[PDB]
């Protein structure tokens, strides 16, 4: 026969050699006698290549191989909302088979120069430094990086857990679905954020596609487009999502598992010459669409784990050059105690302005301005300095205070812009810095019985009035004060 | 008997092709047998190179190796005697007796390759597992059920340290315990055996609590990359089938990786950087998922990671950081002060750190702490160039405390007293959060630096603030 | 017969590929017709791929191969005392046939977890810095590491040299023999020293296995196997050798052209994939046996050399983490006068002070920390602000310390005669003296305490260890003398 089917000439490290299987497509998924399923990336004169998508102990010399006449795809629709797949859309979670609206291909053409529209509706994080310092726009691709243990998946948990204030509500254009993509990472780690979403309930609008530690090559380079072709259903439905690439780092080392073991030929740090084409082609599918096509939208939090601080590293370097910008952590300003450990300095937005809740960008655009001189006389906090830049340093340390927040907890923006407010306009330097913690608790749940109305303007006009700015003014004065 | 037969064709180091009739072939991970003149040679299938023939991994020295030597097939992966049959023996690579005591009468053997437990197996909970040492309790504590690795760069401490651990963990441990030595120093190996005896933990005429797997540097890479999935097996057996608590103790994990590396090219892989084999991140992957508590049983692991030439991103345990619960990092400039253990207290995380698991109070402690040193850590600039003088009042404080606390967080080990001529003292987490809530809030401000240095409690530096100042 | 013999295919740079020799096992002897031998390394499906022990020029396509039916292996037993002998263990002083008291393979198992004890015994090496700071113990493996010309070899000679205390006495169990290897040293530098071993009598206890820079590549990768054998036989029959193994880095740069010429793909720096396993299986062959198998020990002192200061280079870590423990000789202390340039900052033994001899660790009591100290109040002294007098106390003491280690070449010292020096450097009797005249001390002292209190001298020895009254009359000697 051999136009349908093969035979295995050689199998090792993943990769089996296949005579024959004439009619197959270029990443055709196929099938083998025992089971396992592999897909097809080499198509060479006298063999193809498949890589495996299982143990490679079930596969032997001389088995049969079957077409299946199929380019990877992968369900997708709002049955997944809630649901723990692993990178084929299959169910991992014990909840029954996954109700599709339907299949998309796990590759898919980057929305062109033409149907899309400027970014211009805010991400909100809940995270006051982010919000206020590094604006999020729907449809733009903000970078979270930093080494390890710096804090990136708060970062993005936080912006997942922040969605209940919308997803709970009714209007559509308003609500913003999350997916998680879960690259190599340990099994219980996958789990216990399951145990966290569902301990927030925050699962009910969220999507896991997990590609575990252990778990074949092929899987790990395949989940995040996979989940890509997830995210764009929302997209061009008219929908908005969110997709969190935790980590990309580790979908560039599975990339790079699978060409060498294909013997393609590897440039610096081993990487085949296409791991840029490999990203920058998930990258670009995020976007926000134009009003012609649903005015959709998708957002992208990759993640980016540096090595010692690296960003020319190769990977950082590739990824940094494509996305609008960067969330950028470091260890030091954590150990400091400084949470979120945010560089502000480092951070970029390209979208930035277009992006802010109208109302915290009207009481912060002195905020990056403050910071940056806080930044220029920092290494005069060790005797006799001049009022002028005794006073600058008075604003940073309780401003850096102010954007300390606990995990877990993100704000509300009308919440937040009091506290923003009370900050750069010093009603905080009178305040001693170790009570800038309880002066946001006990300010807010303040403002909340004795203010609720000013509070409720901005969280419904998103914007502040001449007659605001003296409400908030007076009633922070009092609190002040008393 | 219905016995498949082979032929070897090729031997290149430590890499050894077979032969065999049509379509037939051993599959992958399956073992092989070779009767030689002492005891038998086994080997690993590991590709099928086609045209009928294997590429094997031998667990053992190839060097007398005849072309055209008949291999039999054992039919299935390489086997270990499991359960409670294997507690105070001494096993190597391939599931055979070293303590020349007769052989493993176990009812059971199973492979050595075995599948990591699926997503919804997992078990997730945040328990505290105290060890008595101050710097890991207080700042990083080990979680019970978790998995704990031991990061350090040659001779900073980590043998010795582990070695603490099993002497305090593995008494109060209910349950039972699998040693696995991964390509360590043979008399390392005999210490620990011959420590075992003398602590009670094994007992030859009688009952033993724990089981020993070795596979030192002195072997060749085959099997030194395979005896970590012979322990860990033995593990899982008392996980799964005894349905009960295990300490699954590995000394050195990075040896896994090494070895992986010393026969890849051999295999035909091209290198991936830093002439590290393509498959590293999966490989360690498909070990450690299945070095896991789950619903049947749990497992408590702690190894130990070289990392080479100091060197934190270094491909190897780069990769291994993503696996582990909590993480101790061992430092040169640390026990260059000669602060034991040469733990980095600002580089060594554990999970459970956080308020809703050991308490706020516990939480504020531990990040103050945090916060003193790191202070002091940048102040070190302005302390070199400017001295000491040229400092703010709090700061002169600061440093004061965070000298104070850097020695409370040394502490003499039972097991390092050829060291330190110090007895062992340890030292209870009640103990550690309380002595240094106290010392942050200056109730201890006029003691001298020299008594918090390798003492226990607070006790302990009051004890010593007496006997020197008379 | 294509059995026990092959054709010459092709031959080129002290490899040949070989069709036949069909019964060969890995790594086996084979004469070739013309008379070199060579050892089998890739049988390959074909054919056999060998490394010759020899030039080639010798080897042509066609000639016949011949099956030895050995692995490489060597002669052992004292009969090699005082020989000069290659990689394969063939006189090369001009001394005649060697005696043998049997063959061991150049490849042997260390021994295992089982037949072991614990490092109780001191290698006194003669070296106040060495014997203080990182006391190497009977069956414990030591790394010399440092850059070109530092004193590596100096360090191994000195230690050498003094066995002389005990082998020149009847006690077999207080002996230590030793087995130097040279690999890939010039021939004339192995003369030369030979020479200085001769002059110093101390060539009647040692045995030089030499593959120096001009043999095989074969040969220079084999030795140190060859000589663990050797002195192997001194361990498993109750004897206690020293091996010397000068140095590493040149057996793995063979090692590594073995296997490029044999086509094997490379590792790291071009080194094949297992050079990590080549010297952790020599070094583990270092061992102290237990009393069920003979009390024999075998100790190692690798050397290896690095460039520009660097150990994080391929070889030294792995050697590095193989040993237990390293001393690091470093250019800048040398050329300060640092001599022994010991860095003790970086200088470990793992075995520590279980194999100090009781006295000399009784008056070290934290040297080692103290000296660390040091180096931290000498660097804040840069900052040349008023030093307090506690800084320059221990400032004061730390570079008389320093000095108090300093020591000639090829001058080992007794035990005793290091005891009280460091005792009086220790205990502050040093510390009001000029620092040029610490050297004029030293020997004053020692003269002083021969003639005096040799009754004290001749106690430390015999007894190893300061009871509390001759820590007294100790005490007493010192203050005595240092009132001139
Ligand atoms: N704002 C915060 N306040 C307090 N703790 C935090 C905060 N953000 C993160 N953490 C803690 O700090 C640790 C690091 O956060 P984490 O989200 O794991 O960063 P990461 O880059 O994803 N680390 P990893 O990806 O596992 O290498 C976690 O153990 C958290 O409990
Ligand atoms: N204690 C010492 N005092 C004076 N000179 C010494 C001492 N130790 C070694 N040297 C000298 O320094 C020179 C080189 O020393 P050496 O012992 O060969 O170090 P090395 O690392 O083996 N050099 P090499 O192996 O040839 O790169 C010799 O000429 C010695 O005389
Ligand atoms: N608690 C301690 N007190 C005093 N000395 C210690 C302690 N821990 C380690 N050391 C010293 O450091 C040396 C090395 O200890 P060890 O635990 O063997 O380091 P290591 O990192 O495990 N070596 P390796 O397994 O090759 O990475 C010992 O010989 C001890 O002198
Ligand atoms: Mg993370
Ligand atoms: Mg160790
Ligand atoms: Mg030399």
């Amino acid at each position: 026969n051999l136009n349908e089917t093969g035979r295995v000439l050689a199998v090792g490290d993943g990769i089996a050699r296949v005579f024959g299987l004439n009619n197959i497509q270029a990443e055709e998924l196929v099938e083998f006698s025992s089971g396992v399923k592999g897909m097809a990336l080499n198509l060479e004169p006298g063999q193809v290549g498949i890589v495996l998508f299982g143990s490679d102990r079930l596969v032997k010399e001389g088995e049969l191989v079957k077409r299946t006449g199929n380019i990877v795809d992968v369900p997708v629709g709002p049955g997944l909302l809630g649901r723990v797949v692993d990178a084929l859309g299959n169910p991992i979670d014990g909840k029954g088979p996954i109700d599709a609206a339907g299949r998309s291909r796990a590759q898919v053409k980057a929305p062109g120069i033409l149907p899309r529209r400027s970014v211009h509706e805010p991400v909100q994080t809940g995270l006051k430094a982010v919000d206020a310092l590094v604006p999020i726009g729907r449809g733009q691709r903000e970078l979270i990086i930093g080494d390890r243990q710096t804090g990136k998946t708060a970062v993005a948990l936080d912006t997942i857990l922040n969605q209940k204030r919308w997803n709970n509500g009714s209007d559509e254009s308003k609500k913003l679905y999350c997916v998680y993509v879960a690259v190599g990472q340990k099994r219980s780690t996958v789990a216990q954020l399951v145990q966290t979403l569902e301990q927030h309930d925050a699962m009910k609008y969220s999507i896991i596609v997990a590609a575990t530690a252990s778990e074949a090559a092929p899987l790990q380079y395949l989940a995040p487009f996979t989940a890509a072709s997830i995210g764009e259903w929302f997209r061009d439905n008219g929908k908005h999502a969110l997709i969190v690439y935790d980590d990309l780092s580790k979908q560039a080392v599975a990339y790079r598992q699978l060409s060498l073991l294909l013997r393609r030929p590897p440039g610096r740090e081993a990487y085949p010459g296409d791991v840029f084409y490999l990203h920058s082609r998930l990258l670009e599918r995020a976007a926000k669409l134009s009003e012609k096509e649903g005015s959709g939208s998708l957002t992208a939090l990759p993640v980016i784990e540096t090595q010692g601080g690296d960003v020319s590293a190769y990977i950082p370097t590739n990824v940094i050059s494509i996305t609008d910008g960067q969330i950028f952590l470091e260890a030091e300003l954590f150990y400091k105690g400084i949470r979120p450990a945010i560089n502000v300095g480092l951070s970029v937005s390209r979208v930035g302005s277009a992006a802010q809740v109208k109302a915290l960008k009207q009481v912060a655009g002195s905020l990056k301005l403050f910071l940056a001189q806080y930044r220029e006389v920092a290494a005069f906090a060790q005797s006799d300095l001049d009022a002028s830049t005794k006073q600058t340093l008075v604003r940073g340390e309780r401003l850096t205070q102010l954007l300390k927040q606990n995990q877990y907890s993100p704000l509300a923006t009308e919440e937040q812009v009091p506290l923003i407010y009370a900050g750069v306009n010093g009603h905080l330097d009178g305040i001693e810095l170790s009570r800038i913690g309880e002066f946001e608790s006990s300010f807010l749940s303040y403002l909340k019985s004795n203010h609720n109305e000013l509070l409720t303007e901005i969280r419904e006009k998103g914007e502040l009035s001449k007659e605001l700015l003296a409400s908030l003014k007076s009633a922070t004065e009092s609190f002040v004060a008393t | 008997s219905t016995p498949i037969t082979g032929k070897v064709t090729a031997v290149i180091g430590a890499i050894v092709d077979v032969h065999f009739e049509q379509s037939e072939l051993p599959a992958i991970l399956n073992a092989l047998e070779i009767k030689t003149p002492q005891g038998k040679l086994v080997l690993e299938v590991a590709q099928h190179l086609g045209e009928n023939t294997v590429r094997t991994i031998a667990m053992d020295g190839t060097e007398g190796l005849v072309r055209g030597e008949k291999v039999l097939d054992t039919g299935g992966p390489i086997s270990v005697p499991v359960g409670r049959e294997t507690l105070g023996r001494i096993i190597n690579v391939i599931g055979e007796p070293i303590d020349e005591r007769g052989p493993i009468k176990s009812k059971l053997r199973k492979p050595i390759h075995a599948d990591p437990p699926s997503f919804a197996e997992q078990s997730t909970s945040a328990e505290i597992l105290e060890t008595g040492i101050k710097v890991v309790d207080l700042l990083a504590p080990y979680a019970r059920g978790g998995k704990i690795g031991l990061f350090g760069g040659a001779g900073v401490g980590k043998t010795v340290f582990i070695q603490e651990l099993i002497n305090n963990i593995a008494k109060a441990h209910g349950g039972f315990s699998v040693f696995t030595g991964v390509g360590e120093r043979t008399r390392e190996g005999n210490d620990l055996y011959r420590e075992m005896k003398e602590t009670g933990v094994i007992n030859l005429e009688g009952e033993s609590k724990v089981a020993l797997v070795f596979g030192q540097m002195n072997e060749p890479p085959g099997a030194r990359a395979r005896v970590a999935l012979t322990g860990l097996t033995i593990a899982e057996y008392f996980r799964d089938e005894e349905g009960q608590d295990v300490l699954l103790f590995i000394d050195n994990i990075f040896r896994f990786t090494q070895a992986g590396s010393e026969v890849s090219a051999l295999l035909g892989r091209i290198p991936s950087a830093v002439g590290y084999q393509p498959t590293l991140a999966t490989d360690m992957g498909l070990l450690q998922e299945r070095i896991t508590t789950t619903k049947k049983g749990s497992v408590t692991s702690v190894q130990a990671v070289y990392v080479p030439a100091d060197d934190l991103t270094d491909p190897a345990p780069a990769t291994t950081f993503a696996h582990l619960d909590a993480t101790t990092v061992l430092s040169r400039g640390i026990s260059e002060l000669g602060i034991y253990p040469a733990v980095d207290p600002l580089d060594s995380k554990s999970r459970l750190l956080d308020a809703a698991v050991v308490g706020q109070e516990h939480y504020d402690v531990a990040s103050k702490v945090q916060e003193t040193l790191q202070t002091y850590k940048s102040l070190q600039d302005i302390i070199a160039i400017l001295g000491m003088d040229e400092l703010s009042e709090q700061d002169k404080l600061t440093v004061e405390r965070a000298r104070k606390i850097q020695r409370f967080l040394s502490q003499p080990f039972a097991v390092a007293e050829v060291f330190t001529g110090i007895p062992g003292k340890l030292v209870r987490l009640k103990d550690t959060v309380a002595s240094f809530k106290a010392v942050l809030e200056g109730k201890y401000d006029n003691i001298p630096e020299h008594a918090f240095y390798m003492v226990g409690g607070i006790e302990d530096v009051v004890a010593k603030a007496e006997k020197l100042a008379a």
